[PDB]
RNA sequence: AAACUUUCAACAACGGAUCUCUUGGUUCUGGCAUCGAUGAAGAACGCAGCGAAAUGCGAUAAGUAAUGUGAAUUGCAGAAUUCCGUGAAUCAUCGAAUCUUUGAACGCACAUUGCGCCCGCCGGUAUUCCGGCGGGCAUGCCUGUUCGAGCGUCAU
RNA sequence: GUGAGCCCGGGUCGAACGGCCUCUAGUGCAGAUCUUGGUGGUAGUAGCAAAUACUUCAAUGAGAACUUGAAGGACCGAAGUGGGGAAAGGUUCCAUGUGAACAGCGGUUGGACAUGGGUUAGUCGAUCCUAAGCCAUAGGGAAGUUCCGUUUCAAAGGGGCAC
RNA sequence: GAGACCGAUAGCGCACAAGUAGAGUGAUCGAAAGAUGAAAAGCACUUUGAAAAGAGGGUUAAAUAGCACGUGAAAUUGUUG
RNA sequence: GGGCGAGGCUCCUUCUGAGUUCCCUGGAACGGGACGCCACAGAGGGUGAGAGCCCCGUAUAGUUGGAAGCCAAGCCUGUGU
């Protein structure tokens, strides 16, 4: 039907960058790296990483947008917000 | 279409290759679906929906 | 009831060489158009004096 | 057979309500072609399960509402729809205590000095 | 050729069906409704036709909710189950 | 002479709600006396006729016949006896619609809430004559 | 003298329901009697003089006892309306009698 | 015309569903009044008004 | 009974076939005195109609 | 003389007056206070074994539950009701529910069954693809929470 | 009975009605180019005369100028009486059956009546874009229903990096 | 709940599937239309017709009540004298 | 200052008197004649024609069962920070 658009679907939702991580889930980045070691979210590598992010380069971590997503559901971002 | 197709396999264990649908004028949807060579439509029909 | 017979909208034709002057229900497709109203001596009008 | 009586119904639990339902819905959908198929005795089953789907699913829903409102029995904001509905200017109506409260050279002059019990001799 | 030949070229529409009053009053060009007034929030009537008024006053459609007020209402809007009652 | 407020005697109202009475009331409505030996055998003058029930006709051109309800037809406030039909033309029977006002109950068909309404009705008007008397 | 020009037909008032308004207001007389039982269904109101040249030689009952006249007559004024005694603070006491 | 929308078409549906004579056991039914379909609609004759 | 139900069916068209109605659907009501017809008055200046 | 025209009478037509009827109006009197964002009034589309309307209802669709009554419904068809009963009914009452698309109508729109976004769940080989389901996303304003901006006033 | 009228007989008919004295009124018709409805003479009359035109056999059927097949004769003459669409209509499309009504003559025929069936898309459209233009938001008028305003006197948001 | 009201051209526009059918681009305008019989017992069967129907023969207390249906006026028409 | 509270009121629910006796007309008595009965009920309606006694109801005191409020004669108590 419909044609669909270059970039909307893919390994560009199937990742994000520690940026767009940080970004989503409104975090500071030590509370991020903490969370993530916490809860085991692993750097990812995907095949092309300009299909995910045309500014990426070799040093850029990658994570699942389905382990970010589910660590949007922690209860400790919560603490963390009332600790601040 | 997706919807039609779900229902058809999960009552009656039906694969199908396409379905097309129209709305008729009595305002129903009439919709063909058409099975997989290896099954045999007019063994459906004998069997599981009574068509004969 | 003192809305009797004043319930319609109609209006005189006129003087002129055919029907009576008076008035008359506007409109059209069905019986009532052009048929005479407010009259005590009309069908479907108020009477003379409506009492209270 | 298929007219499923609500007595029975009201002695089960969740598991086997969804059975009975999905058994009554199978059985439905088979009378249904059975009736564009052929015509016979078979309009009062497909009738007969339509009023058995009913029931359950009504069943269902009582029972899965009274838990509801057991659970929302000791807490401050129930759901919306366990809320009682009444009309809306009798829920936007002051409660009976904020009606009733009086300040307090009221309540001093009410305790002293209220309405008295009398007669008068003729 | 004011009359039969005009009436010819008579092919568009000036009014559609309103989504709100189901009436073909809904200006296709200015989309304002000629009867009840939509888009506007409050429906379009007026006092010097009380016979329009009295085509859309409550009551003459279905009363879905607001026929059922008068029962609650008499037996005090009361709520729970009959003592003794068969359920849950 | 009525005196209560809640009570209309207007020929108009008590026509449309006679001819507008849903089937609960079109069952009262429907009663028929008892017979002399039911009457003093349960103390009740009268009771709503059911299918079952077997009546004697005493009027009309089919009084003295006898026999059983076979239906009790609500909608036309008649009741059908057995026997009691006529002939259509093509020779087939068609059963006559009786008022049932019109039989009288010569033997109940029994059951427990049959009973209960005659012990209940029993109870009531011995009660109402010991009080008046 | 009398004239109609203007409208006059859409507020003429009939009365009709002047026997049922009287059923009406003593079916509220008895409610409220058998609510005050035993109390009288009214308060006891002092004798007043009418004011004007014309009515000054007639007396008829005003609305309260004034202050003066409670605390003469050894009634607290919190006291006397809970008794049925009408309490009026506007009017004064101008002479003895 | 062929180019319609879902609404028309809808409408059109449930008038061409109503366009039938009325049950013929109707008129056998204990004090029936109906006789025939008094709101009947032909293409050729009155307009839909959509 | 499908005999009597298809005569009361042809009973109640007897009103419309003295009426010549093209069948139940043809209620269309005549305009028996025009109002362009029946009123007005011919001048020497432009007329309603040659 | 017949036909024709006219008059009188009887019967038969045409038509629907008159009489009788009235589940209807009209007027008066008495009582009562009860709509809606917990989504109203109104609109649309559907639902019966056989219905187009009226009536009733909303995919639980001429209806479900609960209480009461106690043997029907009926135009046909087909089943009843263990009749000594968790029980008929187009029954009544009615406190539990269901309540499609809309509409003040609330994701953006709507002359589109158009286009989105957020969070879960399920299925198809599937970390990426495809589909389905569920819960949400209007505006103004009030109270509170939290994150903030400003050399606006200061302390340090 | 002067009279308005009253009473009786004969026929029709099927559920109510009358005399007398008071009370009450929406109380007495030939007209109003009166209102509604119904019906006459005209009158079996005017008329059914544009678009060149029909004929033979057989079948169907109770019944055939206007149904069908064949046989002939003609017409539109490619700016068509052809083949397809846009608006508008909404089922008029197709099959089977058909009493009445309608097809200003007939009718077995029918766009009529009755019962059924029929419209299948990643590629054709809509959906997307903007044109002329219209409507929100900020803000300002207006007693108000609302009007102006569409880039503004708006804190109107995107991206990246970080031991 | 009632009436010194109206009794289907009246009374509300509507006693009936009436704010319906129908008309108008639209705002809006807006009808006509009740009564077989106690009970359908709504004419079996025969006969003439292509059928509608007719004639016998029936039902009914009555068809001089036949789903054109209580009563059945006048204008107007047919036949007979 | 608290707490009981007999009892009363308001609302739905079960139940209430007496001829289908005889004769005539009639398709059908609900009509006419005779003999009765009930009535704090002879209002109204239905039933094959004008029915107090065929049926529903109607009149009056009550009498079953249930819910929620209000009024209330009296009775237990703490006493003054
Ligand atoms: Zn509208």
């Amino acid at each position: 039907g419909k044609a669909k658009k270059k970039g909307k679907s893919g390994a560009a939702r199937n990742y994000m960058t520690r940026t767009q991580a940080v970004k989503k889930l409104q975090l500071s980045l030590p509370d991020f790296r903490k969370l993530c070691i916490w809860k085991g979210i692993y750097p990812r590598e995907p095949r092309d990483r300009r299909k995910v992010n045309k500014s990426a380069t070799a040093s850029t971590t990658f994570y699942y947008t389905k382990d970010i997503q589910y660590l949007l559901h922690e209860p400790l971002l919560q603490k963390f917000r009332e600790q601040k | 279409k997706a919807q039609i197709k779900q229902a058809l396999k999960k009552l009656y264990d039906i694969d199908t290759v396409k379905i097309n649908t129209l709305i008729r004028p009595d305002g129903t949807k009439k919709a063909f679906a058409r099975l997989t060579p290896d099954v045999d439509a007019l063994d459906i029909a004998a069997t599981k929906l009574g068509l004969v | 009831s003192e809305k009797a017979g004043h319930q319609t909208s109609a209006e005189s034709w006129g003087t002129g060489r055919a029907v009576a002057r008076i008035p008359r229900v506007s409109g059209g497709g069905t019986h009532r158009a052009g048929q005479g109203a407010f009259g005590n001596m009309c069908r479907s009008g108020r009477m003379f004096a409506p009492t209270k | 057979n298929g007219k499923v009586k609500a007595g029975q119904l009201w002695s089960k639990n969740k598991e086997e309500l969804t059975k009975i339902l999905g058994e009554l819905k199978t059985e439905l959908s088979q009378l249904r072609i059975q009736k564009i198929s052929s015509s016979g005795a078979k309009l009062n089953k497909i009738h007969d399960l339509r009023k058995s789907i009913a029931r359950v699913l009504t069943v269902i829903n009582a029972k899965q509402r009274a838990q509801l409102r057991l659970f929302y029995k000791n807490k401050k904001y129930l759901p919306l729809d366990l809320r009682p509905k009444l009309t809306r200017a009798l829920r936007r109506r002051l409660s009976k205590e904020d009606a009733s409260r009086v300040l307090e050279k009221t309540k001093k002059r009410l305790t002293h000095f209220p309405q008295r019990k009398y007669a008068v001799k003729a | 050729t004011k009359g039969t030949s005009s009436f010819g070229k008579r092919h568009n529409k000036t009014h559609g069906l309103c989504r709100r009053c189901g009436r073909r009053s809904l200006h296709n060009q200015k989309k304002v409704c000629a009867s009840c007034g939509y888009p506007a929030a409050k429906t379009r009537k007026y006092n010097w036709s009380e016979k329009a008024k009295r085509r859309k006053v409550t009551g003459t459609g279905r009363m879905r909710y607001l026929s059922t007020v008068p029962r609650r209402f008499k037996n005090g809007f009361r709520t729970g189950v009959p003592k003794g009652a068969r359920g849950p | 002479m009525k005196v209560r407020p809640t009570v209309s005697s207007s020929r108009r109202k008590a026509r449309k709600a006679h001819f507008s009475a849903p089937s609960s009331v079109r069952r009262v409505i429907m009663s028929a006396p008892l017979s002399k030996e039911l009457r003093e055998k349960y103390n009740v003058r009268s009771i709503p006729i059911r299918k079952g029930d077997e009546v004697q006709i005493v009027r009309g051109a089919h009084k003295d016949k006898e026999g059983k309800v076979t239906s009790v037809y609500r909608l036309k406030y008649v009741i059908h006896v057995e026997r009691v039909t006529r002939e259509k033309a093509t020779g087939q029977t068609v059963p006559i619609g009786i008022h049932p006002s019109n039989v009288v109950i010569t033997k109940l068909h029994l059951d427990k809430d049959r009973e209960n309404i005659l012990a209940r009705i029993k109870a009531g008007r011995e009660q109402v004559a010991k009080a008046k008397g | 003298n009398n004239h109609f020009r203007k409208h006059w037909q859409r507020r003429v008032r009939c009365h009709f329901d002047q026997p049922g308004k009287k059923v009406t207001r003593r079916l509220a007389r008895r409610a409220k009697a058998a609510a005050l039982a035993p109390r009288p269904v009214d308060k006891l109101r002092p004798i007043v003089r009418c004011p004007t040249v014309k009515y000054n030689r007639r007396t008829r009952l005003g609305r309260g006892f004034t202050l003066e006249e409670l605390k003469a007559a050894g009634i607290p004024r919190l006291l006397a309306p809970t008794i049925g005694i009408a309490v009026d603070h506007r009017r004064k006491n101008l002479s003895e009698e | 015309p062929s180019h319609k929308t879902f609404r028309i078409k809808q409408k059109l549906a449930k008038a061409q569903k109503q366009n039938r004579p009325i049950p013929q056991w109707i008129r056998l039914r204990t004090g029936n009044t109906i006789r025939y379909n008094a709101k009947r609609r032909h293409w050729r004759k009155t307009r839909l008004g959509l | 009974l499908r005999s009597k139900a298809e005569r009361q069916a042809k009973l109640a068209q007897r009103k419309m076939n003295r009426m010549a109605r093209q069948g139940e659907a043809d209620r269309h009501i005549h305009a028996s005195m025009p109002k362009h017809l029946f009123s007005g008055k011919r001048t020497i200046g432009k007329t309603d109609r040659r």
